[PDB]
């Protein structure tokens, strides 16, 4: 894999040459489909390596959900420097796998014939897109994962087009993916950043350096932040807020040229408070009117090979839409929201409006890159701000 | 599909 555009030039993509996305080398000028719908879909599954076998994963089963939970705390995406690994939760996972929409065979399992063991995973769920000038029905694809010892034998390709295939049968053409690797090819480059929360926890384990021209009791002091959120009338959203965080929402992403577009029905799914899932704070003001809100959602990862922290508490900025609070008051007081919920370290990218706080509220810029992509669809590139699309 | 990342 290739995680800068500069060794993704020197490569060769024998899998993603087949697929219908544009190539890396060239730029586009075009809006539109890669290639036309099929209007016939292959019926039978793909094969997999002798000794493997499909198995779709009933997700309400709580002994297949843990064993998903397992897969991908023990295999899915580290750092660079092989530090971290995230512990999806599973009942973060219910909450990203199971939205509106969602359909028992788009959560593509693979096992041993002979054990049972789940080796490897797809999903994909169904979201209507936003992209410059045309809105199209598509699938997010996410949670790909194959177990660290199935890895090199092009088991990848195998359940991509699986998913693909599986997507084509409910007459969708187009999705949208994230990944920290360079493919064919990026429609928007992102890039983390990390405000600290915990400094201690942070520099012992090697998450973040102490700077050399700074003190630990310096560090912690400029980290520092007030113990209660400042802006007036913020408080958890309710049921009664699902319309107004709809609206508000639609209203506020319309500036973007990669957005999702949601019913209310998957507003409240993805925004509703759940306690170590997700967190969202309105802004009801003098007169009872909801004008602002702010939301992250909570992803730990897991710290390998280290004898006494074990897990990194980090929350990741979600969508925050103002109306009447500055954008820098809001995400002030997420920050004190996750330092008061427990959090080590609070993520965002450098998307939407992001860049306009992220250095004034001491955010530090992470390294490597979260690329955005869509597959079957030709258009331009686009600025990490005008990417309005974040997920999970 | 996310990207995990530290600090750089
Ligand atoms: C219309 C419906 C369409 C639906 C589908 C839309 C497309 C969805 C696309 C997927 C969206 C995923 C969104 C997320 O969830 S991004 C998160 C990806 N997961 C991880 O990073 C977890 C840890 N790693 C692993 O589990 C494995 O290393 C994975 C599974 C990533 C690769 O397994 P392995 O290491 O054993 O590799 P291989 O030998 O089988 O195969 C190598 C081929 O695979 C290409 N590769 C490597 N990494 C990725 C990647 N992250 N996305 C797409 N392709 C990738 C690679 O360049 C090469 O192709 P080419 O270079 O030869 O061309």
């Amino acid at each position: 894999p290739a995680k800068t555009m500069e060794e993704a030039s020197k490569r060769s993509y024998q899998f993603w040459d087949t697929q219908p996305v544009p190539k890396l080398g060239e730029v586009v000028n075009t809006h539109g489909p890669v290639e036309p719908d099929k209007d016939n879909i292959r019926q039978e599954p793909y094969t997999l390596p002798q000794g493997f076998t499909w198995d779709a994963l009933d997700l309400g089963d709580r002994g297949v959900l843990k064993e998903l939970y397992t897969l991908l705390n023990e295999n899915y995406v580290e750092d660079d420097d092989n530090m971290f690994r995230f512990d999806y939760s599973p009942e973060f996972l219910l909450w990203a796998l199971r939205p509106p929409g969602w359909l028992p065979q788009w959560h593509c399992g693979v096992r041993v014939v002979s054990s049972r063991k789940l080796v490897g995973f797809i999903s994909a769920i169904p979201a209507n897109i936003h992209i410059y000038d045309t809105e199209k029905k598509m699938v997010e694809i996410n949670f790909l994962c194959v177990h660290k010892k199935l890895r090199s034998k092009r088991v990848a390709p195998v359940l991509i087009r699986e998913i693909t295939r599986r997507v084509h049968l409910e007459g969708i053409f187009q999705a949208v993916y994230t990944a920290g690797v360079v493919l064919p090819k990026p429609v928007g480059t992102c890039r983390y950043w990390h405000r600290s929360l915990n400094p201690r926890k942070l520099i012992e384990v090697k998450f973040s350096h102490l700077s050399r021209n700074m003190t630990m009791q310096r560090t912690m002091k400029l980290y520092r932040l007030p113990e209660t959120p400042k802006t007036a009338g913020l408080r958890p959203m309710e049921t009664k807020d699902i319309p107004v965080v709809h609206q508000l929402l639609t209203r506020y992403l319309k500036q973007f040229h990669l957005t999702p577009v949601m019913s209310q029905e998957e507003v409240e799914h993805w925004f509703y408070p759940q306690e170590n899932i997700i967190d969202t704070f309105v802004v009801e003001n003098a007169n009872g009117e909801v004008t602002d809100f702010l939301s992250f959602y909570t992803l730990p990862s897991t710290i390998m090979n280290h004898p006494t922290h074990k897990s990194l508490k980090a929350a990741y900025s979600f969508y925050n839409v103002h109306t009447q609070t500055p954008l820098l008051d809001l995400m002030s007081d997420a920050l004190v929201l996750a330092k008061m919920k427990g959090f080590d370290v609070f993520n965002a990218l450098d998307l939407m409006e992001n860049k306009t706080f992220l250095e004034k509220l001491k955010f530090g810029i992470g390294d490597g890159n979260l690329q955005y992509y869509l597959y079957n669809w030709k258009c331009p590139s686009m600025g990490a701000e005008k990417v309005g699309l974040v997920l999970q | 599909g996310k990207q995990n990342s530290k600090l750089r």
